[PDB]
């Protein structure tokens, strides 16, 4: 099988917890606690093949942690989660987008926009922004929503294909 | 009521007061309570590195075998964390050394993986299996050579 060391990055409260939860386990959390970050390993088929994925939740405000710090250098993928409803968070994508372009020191990254909570109707970040800013950056954007449980796979699929292409 | 006075205790053993935890104690409130995910008090009590009421829950009766949906006791999260204090008092009070989350991660292992040379030895010194063997086949000499640490490697060995 195929270890995939996937990570997931975002801003406060944009439901990286959630959709990691949802993934593995199909159910959605009302309430996380906002600073566990720990890794999660989960067995997924993809185009008939069976992957596994090693998913990392990046909770921890701490500046410095050797193990999220080593995990992200030897990531393959990366998540960049934000909620449609703040737009604060859709400002510090781009922020996060630099820090992990800095830190693996390479110009071809495999990153997925993501929008989370897709299922509230007071969206506050247009679909056209996002879309735009996505395809600036070259990389594909996916809708989820962690209640409903819609397009998670769907992301976390679209981010190991992105894997695979860049590999190839 | 009973809802809302268990989450306030969530809350106080959350944010650390120790002061709100005891009166919530004196008022009726569950030990053994657990948000949505699963949380009992005393995961968030180790989780945050609260010794005082770590050691105001046991004494009170908290479960400290009780895991989260994802089987995370609280020695999960204290090893995870990387509190010496807040693991030997768990350990002290007869923890399940060898406990075994959703992915069967020994606390050794977490230990491992985040890079907690201190609570390695402090779990291998209370019986602690080297050999444990998650449900991905990797143990904590294998989780020492990805992550290449060397000191953990000579702990391990
Ligand atoms: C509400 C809790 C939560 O969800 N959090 C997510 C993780 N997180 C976080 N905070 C943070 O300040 N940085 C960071 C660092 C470590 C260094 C410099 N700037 C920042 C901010 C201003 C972006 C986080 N950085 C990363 C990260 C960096 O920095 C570099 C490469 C890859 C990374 F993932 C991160 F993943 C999370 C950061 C807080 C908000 C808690
Ligand atoms: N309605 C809705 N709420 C969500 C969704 N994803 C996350 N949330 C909410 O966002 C809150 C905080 O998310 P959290 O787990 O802390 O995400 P994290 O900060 O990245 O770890 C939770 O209380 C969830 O109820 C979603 O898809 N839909
Ligand atoms: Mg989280």
């Amino acid at each position: 099988m195929t270890e995939y060391k996937l990570v997931v990055v975002g801003a406060c409260g944009v439901g990286k917890s959630a959709l990691t939860i949802q993934l593995i386990q199909n159910h959605f959390v009302d309430e996380y606690d906002p600073t566990i970050e720990d890794s999660y390993r989960k067995q997924v088929v993809i185009d008939g093949e069976t992957c596994l994925l090693d998913i990392l939740d990046t909770a921890g405000q701490e500046e410095y942690s050797a193990m999220r710090d080593q995990y992200m250098r030897t990531g393959e993928g990366f998540l960049c989660v934000f909620a449609i409803n703040n737009t604060k968070s859709f400002e510090d994508i781009h922020h996060y987008r630099e820090q992990i372009k800095r830190v693996k020191d390479s110009e071809d990254v495999p990153m997925v926009l993501v929008g989370n909570k897709c299922d509230l109707p007071s969206r506050t970040v247009d679909t056209k922004q996002a879309q735009d800013l996505a395809r600036s950056y070259g990389i594909p954007f996916i809708e989820t929503s962690a209640k409903t449980r819609q397009g998670v796979d769907d992301a976390f699929y679209t981010l190991v294909r992105e894997i695979r292409k860049h590999k190839e | 009521r009973k809802e809302e006075l268990d989450k306030k205790l969530l809350e106080a053993a959350r944010a650390g007061q120790d002061d709100e935890v005891a009166a919530l104690l004196a008022k009726g409130a569950d030990v053994n309570a657990h948000d949505t995910f699963g949380f009992t008090p005393l995961h968030l009590a180790a989780l945050y590195g609260h010794l005082e009421i770590v050691e105001v829950l046991l004494k009170r009766g908290a479960d400290i075998n009780a895991d989260d949906s994802y089987g995370r006791t609280p020695l999960h999260l204290a090893a995870m964390r990387g509190h010496l204090e807040i693991v030997e008092l768990l350990l002290r009070w007869g923890a399940d050394v060898n406990a075994a989350d959703e992915e069967g991660r020994t606390p050794l292992h977490l230990a491992a993986k985040r890079g907690h040379l201190e609570i390695v030895e402090v779990l291998l010194k209370n019986g602690a299996d080297v050999n444990a063997q998650d449900k991905f086949g990797k143990t904590a000499f294998d989780i020492s050579i990805d992550n290449g640490n060397e000191d953990l490697a000579e702990i391990l060995q």
